[PDB]
């Protein structure tokens, strides 16, 4: 198996660690939600081909500006988060986030990825946004932030139902083996 | 690590890690709180087996049976034996706490209720000069680590016949000598992130929230002083690349 390295960018407030959680672990955490995440190389197959991906979060490093870049060398494939439950995280997406994977991670291909998709027609999010004349995030405004920044591809899940989980991983790979 | 820390947090959580009976006597409020500082003790223990990986799988491996220029192994793990130091220190103090916290009788059943001083003696004092002067040094000489281990891995047989050998285990996926590096790095930015999430449920003893608060601020002024003091090294860079800055 060949190995590839992935990493997961976004806010604070995303959801990046829940996903690696929910992806890397056997059984869902149902006693107990870690708080962090460690690394994880997990065995991937797609399209037939046998893949060691190496998995790596940047949770803690959004304030520090000097260690944060040390989690990009080599990395092969980038999943750029944001929480559909917040119109603030995608609008850091293009002037932020995006500007410093391109300069560290020069080629290498950034999946856009929508977190916490089940909270779009959660009423309590809902109204807790219209108090700041918002609503989640819609599919259309996902698509049209990946087609701007250049992004390799645009996905949703939701590490609380496990719903695209798998998929959106499974595609990392396929990215990071062309 | 050894055996006895290893059963004692082999567990996911402290409410699985405990007897259901002694877990029934407490709130639920106990419970999260337990349960997070299970997992800062849990992931500390984890973060020293990484150092004691790097000292004595590679490293000492590497001077035991290679031919490598000197400063080669040096290069590859800086810091090493400083880092093994601060944090194997810092552990004993956290497991002296919980097995000075255990009922008579048990081996497994624990309620820390004072976790706040113990982190503000770490992230105050000398223990903190020496966290942050060596992370400094740590941080600024990781790309440098990474570069040699990809050449040496490129170009020498010897090196590479080692690498694969012990780190073929199945115990060792998550722990190459890349892994390792870029684990350590991350290590100091988990603390805040695990100390807050202490906070939240240490609210019911208000001298406990006020050491929690006070521990939270020692660590981000150490994590701000590292980052301002991180300027990666490069092999063979020029004084004018450097002074160009
Ligand atoms: C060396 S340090 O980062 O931990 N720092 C913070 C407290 C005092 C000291 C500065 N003099």
């Amino acid at each position: 198996a060949i190995r590839k390295k992935l990493v997961i960018v976004g806010d604070g407030a995303c959801g990046k660690t829940c996903l690696l959680i929910v992806f890397s672990k056997d059984q869902f955490p149902e006693v107990y939600v870690p708080t962090v995440f460690e690394n994880y190389v997990a065995d991937i197959e797609v399209d037939g081909k046998q893949v060691e991906l190496a998995l790596w979060d940047t949770a803690g490093q959004e304030d520090y500006d000097r260690l944060r870049p040390l989690s990009y060398p080599d990395t092969d494939v980038i999943l750029m988060c944001f929480s559909i439950d917040s119109p603030d995280s995608l609008e850091n997406i293009p002037e932020k986030w995006t500007p410093e994977v391109k300069h560290f991670c020069p080629n290498v291909p950034i999946i856009l990825v929508g977190n916490k998709k089940d909270l779009r027609n959660d009423e309590h999010t809902r109204r807790e946004l219209a108090k700041m004349k918002q609503e989640p995030v819609k599919p259309e405004e996902g698509r049209d932030m990946a087609n701007r920044i250049g992004a390799f591809g645009y996905m949703e899940c939701s590490a609380k139902t496990k719903d695209g989980v798998r998929e959106v991983f499974e595609m990392a790979t396929r990215a990071a083996l062309q | 690590s050894m055996e006895m820390d290893e059963k004692d947090f082999a567990a996911d959580s402290w409410s699985l890690a405990v007897d259901s009976s002694f877990l029934q006597q407490h709130k639920k409020e106990v419970m999260k709180q337990q349960d997070v500082i299970y997992e800062l003790i849990q992931t500390e223990l984890h973060h020293v087996r990484t150092l004691k990986i790097m000292t004595r799988l590679f490293r000492t491996g590497m001077l035991e049976e290679l031919h490598l220029e000197p400063g080669v192994v040096q290069g590859l793990f800086p810091c090493v034996d400083e880092l093994s130091d601060i944090h194997t220190r810092f552990l004993s103090q956290l497991l002296e706490r919980r097995r000075q916290a255990l009922c008579p009788g048990s081996t497994r059943n624990f309620v820390i209720h004072r976790l706040g001083d113990l982190l503000i003696s770490q992230f105050s004092g000398p223990s903190a000069e020496q966290m942050c002067k060596t992370y400094s040094e740590f941080c600024s000489r990781h790309s440098k680590a990474l570069k040699l281990y990809k050449e040496l891995y490129a170009r020498d047989k010897r090196f590479q016949q080692f690498i694969r050998k012990v780190t073929r285990p199945a115990v060792l996926k998550r722990h190459g000598v890349q892994e390792c590096i870029l684990l350590v790095t991350q290590r100091i930015t988990k603390y805040p992130l695990l100390i807050s999430r202490i906070l939240q449920h240490s609210h019911g003893i208000e001298e406990e929230r006020q050491d929690l608060t006070t521990a939270l601020g020692l660590v981000k002024e150490l994590l701000s002083n590292v980052d301002e003091g991180i300027y990666q090294l490069e092999k063979g860079a020029r004084l004018q690349e450097i002074y160009n800055r």
